[PDB]
């Protein structure tokens, strides 16, 4: 999330096993990052 | 007619009045992130007890 | 900061000549570049201006139709093509430059501008 130029970035890793989708259940991501951008964010997109 | 370009110049001359001299204008912000402070004060840091 | 003009010359009524003006030196900002001209024994007269940023252009009644003026920003060169030319355009033309920025275009009619060229001569001849 990118508020007032502040690029905060939460994240969470766990192990799973499923071949489905999203398991089912609760866990919270913790911040990781906050990056003091200013860059003006409306689009985005992943790379593999 | 009726379109204009968005700027315009200030006259900056030695002999303008002192309302229209220029000032040169800085604004500090102050800013707590949720992020470690690293912005600090000369206060000589003591011992703890 | 320099001034520097080139081209124009004699050419027969119903031609056309280009007027180039480069700008040499350190310069902070460009608001706009003007073409003036002078005819012998006659006060010297705005023939047209356009502004550095956009590139809108503004002309004296006198060439309009007829002249064009145009800039190119990183050679940092003003011109004036000169289309169906007639014998009132017999005159030193002069390129002049400002970093007045005004709103309103307008203006660099009657502006005095800071900086001027040397002056080239044009001679339309029958």
């Amino acid at each position: 999330k990118n508020i007032d130029g502040y690029f905060k970035i939460y994240s969470k890793h766990t192990p799973i096993n499923l071949v489905r989708d999203l398991p089912q259940g609760f866990s919270a991501l913790e911040p990781l990052v906050d990056l003091p951008i200013g860059i003006n964010i409306t689009r985005f997109q992943t790379l593999l | 007619f009726n379109c204009y370009f968005p700027l315009q110049s200030y006259g900056f001359q030695p002999t303008n009045g002192v309302g229209y001299q220029p000032y040169r204008v800085v604004v500090l912000s102050f800013e707590l992130l949720h992020a470690p402070a690293t912005v600090c004060g000369p206060k000589k840091s003591t011992n703890l007890v | 900061v320099q001034l520097v003009e080139s081209g124009g010359g004699l050419m027969q009524a119903g031609g056309s000549l280009r007027l180039s003006c480069a700008v040499s030196g350190r310069t902070f900002s460009t608001a706009a570049m003007g073409w003036f001209r002078q005819a012998p024994g006659k006060e010297r007269e705005f023939v047209a201006a356009i502004r550095w940023s956009g590139g809108s252009a503004y002309y004296a009644d006198s060439v309009k139709g007829r002249f064009t003026i145009s800039r190119d920003k990183a050679k940092n060169t003003v011109y004036l093509q000169m289309n169906s030319l007639k014998y009132e355009d017999t005159a030193v033309y002069y390129c002049a430059r400002t970093e007045y920025v005004s709103y309103l275009l307008s203006d660099y009619a009657t502006w005095p501008y800071d900086y001027w060229g040397q002056g080239t001569q044009v001679t339309v001849s029958s």
